[PDB]
């Protein structure tokens, strides 16, 4: 099967950026998940059906893209928005997660 | 009760005619009349049930017909063997009754 | 026509439970993506104290086939008083019918039955669930103070529903007054807005529905099936319901206003116990926007070509017209018990014709009877009784038979084709298949020879394997193809010509290609994009008189087409065909001089 | 909710086999909804491990194939994923979540299996 | 041939009973129903009861329902006429029958009841 | 001669004294043609009769289930002069029990009680025993109890020799095939006897019969029916008898005064009524058929003569066309059945492919 690869590997970004968050896969997907977990702690998802908010997830964060071109995109950024994003697709017998892309926090 | 009662006395006709023997009730019958009939010195036997079925072994100039209570039996060409005493037998329901018979003669 | 039976999306459920008893499509305007809804109602859940209960399960239509539960209850019997249940949803048949309307879900379990507040009972009264993104609600139809038989008691209500157009839900109730039935209806924001977790009766304002007949109407069966659709002019969509036992056992149908629960038209079957009524539809069948109305009578008795009879099943086929009347025809069965009357679901504008076609179903039919379901498309002259496709069950009885057919729903444009696609469930082997529609391509082509009488002696061409010119002919042929829905603009097509197609029959061949000296010639075509014909010119010849002596029969010139199936399918397979009314080929013919 | 607990995990030998579990609480959760397994190697990605739900049959991404099996208990809510040959490349944190839908949430609290000397 | 085969004639007292029979043969006795006649001396016939000798159940005329009785057995095949406390006007010639009232009958017996 | 022009030789004799008179019909023809013979039926005058009485049992029978018991006894009476012989057997229904009508006498489905007999008063016990009962939906189960008496050849005892009569009793209608949705069965009946101990333990899991099943079993093992049912409810079913071939019925008097002429009058009506059937034809076998009548006005259409009786041979016309060859070889199968006589029309069809 294929492997969606990533982008944004990692990135000093700030409260208050535009950020984007992205995914692409070798062969027609049609569907993306945003999966959400911090390395120390209990956090649930970001985005399901490739645009809809998860339960308790703000505004701030819209799924896109279709095919086989996908992504996140988070408004201007929350102090909690430098986190670990991962992408998922269950697609076909495996299941295809992302690589991982991350903001951090430096100043 | 329901009882039988024949219409004729003592008929009579020359042999090769034709007569008629014939009864009625005092209550309908939903079903039908049996037709008997007996030598003077001899078995009874069954001519025609169901007012027209009948018997094996009796000529076809033995007939019948009728409502439920008033029967007819038809003979043509009168011979010896038809010269005879005939019965009607009702049968409605139980107890089942016969008429008190009517004798064929031929004329002197 | 096109629906495609070669690669179709197969589903299953739990043994035994009925899989695919009842099926429906779920749209959601809310998301991208399809889902299905098969029907499993003698299906074992999780709830508490519950055998059979009965659910619907979604399954997704993007592969990943695995059908997902519904939680519309999660929750075991509820008491009445101390050690005495109120109700109970053991063996409910919870999913013998689902619906659903954009965002929405309903579905119900017309064999729920319930403990009174009066007295200790378990009549058939019947109930229904509806959800609306994550609020779920139950529905009582029929649940009120007239808890007995010559009351709603035994009403059985969601024994049959459906959705009309703005927002409301129909739903049959066939139990009530002793079997008279009764025909209900409510919008959907008052059936989730109303709602009371603990009340065992609610009271809506805007609720319609039939009321008590005189006894001459008792066990007729009333709600027993349902359709929606405008016949009184314009506004809110009508309740068209089956009646199978009406009229003395003959049966009917009534459409009431969508207004006021009041009767507009009265239809009625020939023949007795026939049931006509027992299923109905509604549909713009001849494209003249009026829906027709559709009647079911499953064991209809034909009278055979011996005089006798044979059951076969009828559908009555009735058309709405603008003076507000009815035309009608009648459609048949085709094999003796093979029920063609029992199942009918509207396609939509399967092969894209403009006029809307229509599956009828015979659960029982064929050798091996899995169950056949027979595609009629519609015409402006109403529906072409003879079928143009013949769609048949997969897999062999295992107690009762497959019974494909049984349930089916089309309308529904699930893949990206803009064609709508057609489930057709099988419950007896508890499975469902949505079947999808292939693209239709129309093909405009031509032929023309110009040299249209050909002088034998005008040795003007050279003939390219000698020294000696011949007289020839320009054979020109040409082709142009598109679409509707998701084709790709390119297309390959096979095309092969013949010379002298009357003589190469076994006689002599008075004319051969040029090129390959061979009264036969084939191209490889790419027509694409639509509105451009591909042409190409061969040029033929004459055969010397000495031999070829026939002067007078016509030379006929021909051209064959077809279309590269495989170099025309997307992604997923989903090859176009060509349009069943449209020929392959060209005659035109060439005199001699 | 979802109430998610693991195994205690433990030290193995390589190429020992090792069984791990996925006890759920709160509902009952063995015909009702779908359950997968993940396999999480800290400072990458999550990779997958397999499926279970009413349907006793899994899937598995072919790299230890067949080596290691899922089991669905019934009454407890139970579900255990059997590590059969450990190599020294799945020291990695397991743990199983809950969905049919393609999506997944509902992930286990912290697993360490450690695999040496 | 089939037959009925009725035995014979006999004298008797006023208050005597008499029983007296009609043998089956060449058919199936328990299969017809077996009626009792008589003929009177100059007031016609009367059916006086009957029985059908495959069952239980007999059928009298009223007038002799507390007088007479009807039987049959299947060991000796033959019809029954139970006849008790009788008179001279009991005193007339009995028959047996085969099916549907057929003309197959007894021959007629008599039993004369005087003086 | 590859040429085998139409002819019809029948070679075959059969019982020879029956009243159907065929060997066997025997048809060997080229496509492109048709042949011709001629089959006769003759109904005897004391042919033999076996009736079963199948009576429901609900609260609304009362006026005549107690009336059964003596209607047996005065018919045994009449029957004598009807026929050579006389067997009665019973049997008795409600309705499925299923939770969509009851909750889950008490009711029951169709129970055999007494196989075709001699003996009357087992008869009278068998109908004396039935104690009234009562549903809650007005129609009965009367089909499902007439397919069973239909098939269930091994618990009635039918005669081949005799007439084989259905008796049917009811005050009300009957419950039709796909009605049972409501009661959660949408399983078909598959047409066969399932009885265990006597009673039909099915009856709570397959869907009623359609009338079509209960035509094509009543015709094929030769059981007649006779029908009887109060005045009003009457009406629907002397609609139905022109749908299910070899059928009377009749009203029940308010006083139930005639039940023991019923059945007699139905006889009688039966003897009188001589219709055949063409049946189960091969793909590329094409057959027609007509009845002359003693009257002279033969006619195409009806399955043949009434008014008829004994000593009066009916006459069917029976002729048959060749299509291109079908699944082929020499076929072995009945054509030609008169309704409510053991014996039948067999046929052999052949040709040349
Ligand atoms: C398609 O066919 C269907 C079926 O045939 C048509 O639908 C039928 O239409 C009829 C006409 O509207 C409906 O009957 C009407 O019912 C109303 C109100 O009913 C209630 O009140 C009745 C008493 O007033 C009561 O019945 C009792 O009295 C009866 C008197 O004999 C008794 O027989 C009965 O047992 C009861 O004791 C009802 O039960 C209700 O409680 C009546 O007012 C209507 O009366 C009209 O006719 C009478 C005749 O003499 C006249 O005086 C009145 O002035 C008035 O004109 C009438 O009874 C019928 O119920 C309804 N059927 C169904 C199943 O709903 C349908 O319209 C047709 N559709 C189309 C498009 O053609
Ligand atoms: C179809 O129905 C006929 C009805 O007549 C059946 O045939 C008849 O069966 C009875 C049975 O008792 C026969 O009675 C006896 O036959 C023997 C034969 O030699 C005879 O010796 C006895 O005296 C007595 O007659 C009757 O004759 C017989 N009739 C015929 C025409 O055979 C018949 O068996 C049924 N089945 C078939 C396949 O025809
Ligand atoms: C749902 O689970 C119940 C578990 O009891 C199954 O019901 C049993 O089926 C066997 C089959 O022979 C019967 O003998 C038992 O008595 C049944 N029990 C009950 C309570 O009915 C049922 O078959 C399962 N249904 C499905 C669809 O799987
Ligand atoms: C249900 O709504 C319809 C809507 O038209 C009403 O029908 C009209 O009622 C008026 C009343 O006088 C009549 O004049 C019209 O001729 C009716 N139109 C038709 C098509 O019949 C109907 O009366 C309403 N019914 C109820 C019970 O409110
Ligand atoms: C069965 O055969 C009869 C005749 O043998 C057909 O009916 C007649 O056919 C002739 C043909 O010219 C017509 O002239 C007569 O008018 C027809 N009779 C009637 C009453 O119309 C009969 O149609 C054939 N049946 C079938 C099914 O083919
Ligand atoms: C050229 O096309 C015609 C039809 O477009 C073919 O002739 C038949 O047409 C009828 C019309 O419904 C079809 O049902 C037949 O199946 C057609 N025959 C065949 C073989 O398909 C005609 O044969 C075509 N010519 C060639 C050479 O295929
Ligand atoms: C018909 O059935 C009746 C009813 O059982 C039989 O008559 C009685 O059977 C019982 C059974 O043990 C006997 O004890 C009685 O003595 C019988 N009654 C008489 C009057 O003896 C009757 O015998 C059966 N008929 C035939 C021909 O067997
Ligand atoms: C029964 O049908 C056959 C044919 O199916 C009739 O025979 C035809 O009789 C006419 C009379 O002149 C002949 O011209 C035909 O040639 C005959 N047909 C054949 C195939 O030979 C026969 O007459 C019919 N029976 C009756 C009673 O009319
Ligand atoms: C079209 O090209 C394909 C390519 O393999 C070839 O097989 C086919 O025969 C060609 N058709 C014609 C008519 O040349
Ligand atoms: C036969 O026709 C006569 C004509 O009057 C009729 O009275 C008689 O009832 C008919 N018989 C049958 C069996 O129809």
């Amino acid at each position: 099967e294929i492997v969606l690869t990533q982008s944004p590997a990692i990135m000093s970004a700030f409260p208050g950026e535009k950020v984007t968050m992205t995914c692409s896969a070798s062969s027609s997907v049609s569907y993306i998940h945003w999966y959400q977990q911090k390395s120390g702690t209990s956090p649930k998802r970001w985005i399901y059906d490739t645009s809809k908010l998860a339960s308790g997830v703000p505004a701030r964060f819209s799924g896109s893209g279709s095919g086989t071109s996908y992504s996140l995109t988070i408004s201007s950024m929350e102090a909690e928005d430098a986190a670990t994003y991962y992408c998922h697709q269950w697609t076909s017998n495996p299941a295809t997660f992302g690589g991982g892309t991350k903001l951090e926090i430096k100043a | 009760d329901i009882e039988m009662t024949q219409s004729p006395s003592s008929l009579s006709a020359s042999l090769g005619d034709r007569v008629t023997i014939s009864c009625s009730a005092s209550q309908g019958i939903s079903n039908y009349l049996n037709w008997y009939q007996q030598k003077p010195d001899g078995t009874v036997k069954l001519l025609i049930y169901y007012t027209s079925s009948l018997h094996s072994g009796v000529p076809s100039r033995f007939s019948g017909s009728g409502s439920g209570t008033d029967y007819s039996l038809t003979i043509s060409n009168l011979e010896p063997e038809d010269i005879a005493t005939y019965y009607c037998q009702q049968y409605s329901e139980l107890p089942y009754t016969f008429g008190g018979g009517t004798k064929l003669e031929i004329k002197r | 026509f096109n629906l495609d039976v070669d690669s179709p999306a197969e589903y299953s459920g739990p043994e035994g439970s009925y899989f695919g008893f009842a099926v429906d499509f779920f749209v959601p305007s809310a998301s991208s993506r399809m889902f299905l809804l098969v029907g499993a109602p003698k299906a074992n859940t999780t709830q508490p104290g519950i055998v059979e209960g009965g659910q619907v399960l979604k399954c997704d239509w993007s592969s990943t086939r695995r059908c997902q539960p519904i939680e519309f209850d999660a929750t075991g019997n509820r008491d009445y008083a101390k050690d005495d249940p109120l109700e109970f949803k053991s063996h409910q048949w919870f999913g013998a019918s689902v619906r659903s309307k954009q965002d929405k879900i309903l579905a119900c379990a017309p064999l729920y039955h319930w403990r009174t507040e009066m007295k200790q009972e378990r009549e058939p009264v019947g109930t229904c669930f509806l959800q609306d993104g994550t609020k779920t609600v139950e529905y009582a139809p029929c649940r009120s103070q007239d808890i007995d038989a010559d009351g709603q008691g035994f009403c059985q209500g969601g024994f049959s529903i459906d959705f009309t157009k703005a927002d409301r839900v129909l739903l049959g109730g066939p139990g009530s007054f002793y079997w008279q039935g009764q025909l209900i209806s409510d919008q959907v924001a008052e059936i989730v807005s109303k709602y009371d977790p603990n009340v065992y009766s609610i009271k809506y304002n805007n609720q319609l529905a039939t009321r008590t007949a005189q006894a001459i109407f008792d066990d007729s069966y009333l709600g027993y099936s349902v359709a929606v659709g405008d016949f009184n002019g314009d506004g809110i969509d009508d309740f068209v319901s089956g009646v199978p036992r009406a009229a003395r056992t003959l049966g009917m149908v009534y459409i009431y206003d969508g207004k006021n629960m009041s009767s507009l038209y009265n239809f009625t079957g020939e023949q007795m116990a026939a049931y006509f009524g027992f299923s109905v539809a509604a549909t713009d069948i001849n494209g003249d926007d009026y829906a027709d109305v559709f009647i079911g009578a499953p064991l209809f008795m034909d009278r055979g070509s011996d005089g006798k009879l044979q059951e076969v099943g009828q559908v009555s086929v009735s058309l709405q017209r603008a003076s507000g009347d009815f035309q009608t025809t009648k459609l048949n069965g085709f094999e003796v018990f093979a029920r063609f009357g029992s199942a009918i679901a509207p396609l939509g504008d399967l092969d894209q014709d403009g006029f809307n076609d229509i599956a009828i179903a015979a659960p029982y039919g064929g050798e091996d009877k899995k169950g056949i379901v027979y595609i009629f498309n519609g015409r402006s002259t109403g529906l072409n009784a003879v079928p143009s496709q013949i769609l048949e069950g997969q897999w062999a009885a295992r107690s009762m038979p497959p019974s494909f057919g049984y349930s089916m729903k089309g309308a529904t444009d699930i893949d990206k084709n803009g064609y709508p696609d057609l489930i057709v469930g099988a419950f007896g082997v508890d499975r469902a298949i949505l079947y999808r529609a292939r693209p239709v391509i129309t093909v405009n082509a031509g032929l023309e020879v110009y040299p249209s009488i050909l002088n034998q002696d005008n040795k003007t061409c050279s003939l390219p394997g000698t020294a000696l010119k011949v007289s020839c002919f320009n054979v020109r042929f040409c082709l142009k193809a598109d679409g509707k829905g998701v084709l790709p603009r390119k297309l390959n097509f096979q095309v092969e010509l013949l010379l002298d197609k009357l003589k190469q029959k076994g006689a002599i061949r008075r004319a051969l290609f040029l090129y390959s000296r061979s009264p036969s010639h084939s191209k490889n075509m790419t027509i694409s994009r639509g509105g451009l014909m591909q042409c190409e010119e061969l040029i033929a010849y004459l055969r010397d008189e000495s031999e070829f002596r026939d002067k007078l029969t016509p030379i006929t010139i021909f051209m064959e087409y077809r279309l590269d199936y495989r170099t025309a399918a997307d992604t997923t397979g989903l090859q176009p065909i060509l349009n069943q009314f449209t020929p392959a080929n060209i005659s035109r013919q060439a005199h001699i001089l | 909710e979802v109430q998610l607990v693991e195994s205690g995990p433990g030290l193995v030998k390589p190429s020992q086999s090792l069984s791990l579990t996925c006890s759920v609480t709160g509902y009952y959760i063995t015909s009702s909804y779908y359950w997968n397994w993940i396999r999480q190697f800290p400072g990458n990605e999550l990779e997958w491990m397999g499926y279970i739900s009413y349907d006793g049959s899994n899937s598995y991404n072919p790299s230890l194939k067949n080596r290691i099996s899922i089991t669905r208990d019934t009454s407890k809510n139970q579900f255990f994923l059997k590590l059969n040959s450990v190599t020294t490349e799945d020291i990695a944190t397991y743990f199983c979540v809950r969905e049919d839908y393609d999506s997944f949430d509902y992930w286990g609290q912290g697993t360490t299996l450690t695999v040496s000397s | 041939e089939v037959q009925l085969q009725q035995s014979g004639a006999e004298l008797m007292k006023p208050g005597a009973s008499v029983k007296i029979s009609c043998k089956a043969t060449g058919y199936t006795f328990s299969t017809y129903w077996i009626e009792w006649i008589k003929q009177r001396p100059g007031h016609g016939l009367e059916w006086i009861g009957d029985i059908l000798p495959g069952s239980g159940t007999t059928n009298y005329n009223e007038k002799f329902k507390g007088r007479a009785t009807v039987t049959a057995d299947r060991s000796s095949n033959t019809a029954y006429m139970q006849l008790s406390s009788l008179t001279s006007e009991d005193s007339a010639v009995y028959y047996c029958a085969r099916w549907g009232w057929d003309s197959y009958w007894g021959q007629g017996t008599l039993v004369t009841v005087s003086s | 001669i590859e040429y085998p022009s139409v002819h019809v030789i029948i070679p075959t004799e059969n019982e020879i004294n029956t009243q159907v008179t065929p060997g066997e019909v025997s048809i060997q023809l080229r496509p492109g043609a048709e042949a011709n013979f001629m089959l006769k039926v003759h109904p005897l005058k004391k042919y033999p009769v076996d009736l079963y009485y199948l009576v429901d049992v609900s609260a609304s029978m009362h006026n005549n289930i107690e009336k059964l018991n003596s209607v047996g006894n005065d018919l045994s009476r009449k029957m004598a002069f009807f026929s050579r012989d006389f067997r009665l057997g019973f049997g008795s229904y409600v309705d499925k029990t299923v939770s969509p009508y009851i909750s889950i006498m008490p009711p029951h489905g169709y129970i055999h009680v007494l196989s075709l007999t001699e003996n009357i008063t087992e008869f009278e016990k068998a109908v004396h025993r039935q104690k009234i009962s009562g549903n809650i939906d007005t129609p009965e189960g009367g089909f499902d109890a007439m397919l069973q008496a239909a098939v269930c050849e091994s618990h009635i005892g039918w005669r081949k020799e005799a007439k084989r009569l259905l008796l049917v009793m009811t005050d009300q209608t009957s419950h039709l095939a796909l009605d049972s949705k409501l009661a959660g069965i949408v399983v078909p009946n598959d047409g066969n006897c399932h009885l265990k101990n006597n009673v039909y333990v099915k009856s709570t899991t397959m869907e009623h019969p359609s009338l079509g099943q209960l035509s094509e079993k009543l015709i094929d093992n030769n059981i007649n029916v006779i029908f009887a049912v109060q005045g009003k409810q009457f009406h629907w079913y002397k609609d139905l008898l022109p749908l299910l071939p070899g059928t009377i019925a009749g009203e029940i008097e308010s006083k139930a005064a005639n039940l023991n002429n019923l059945v007699v009058e139905a006889y009688q009506k039966l003897i009188s009524e001589v219709k055949v059937q063409v049946e189960n034809q091969v793909q590329g076998i094409y057959f027609n058929i007509t009845a002359i009548c003693p009257d002279g006005s033969r006619k195409p259409g009806m399955e043949g003569c009434r008014n008829v009786t004994s000593n009066d041979e009916v006459l069917f016309n029976v002729t048959v066309t060749m299509k291109k060859c079908d699944v082929t070889g020499g076929k072995n199968y009945a054509i030609i059945k008169p309704i409510g006589f053991n014996e039948t029309a067999k046929i052999h069809i052949h040709r040349n492919c």
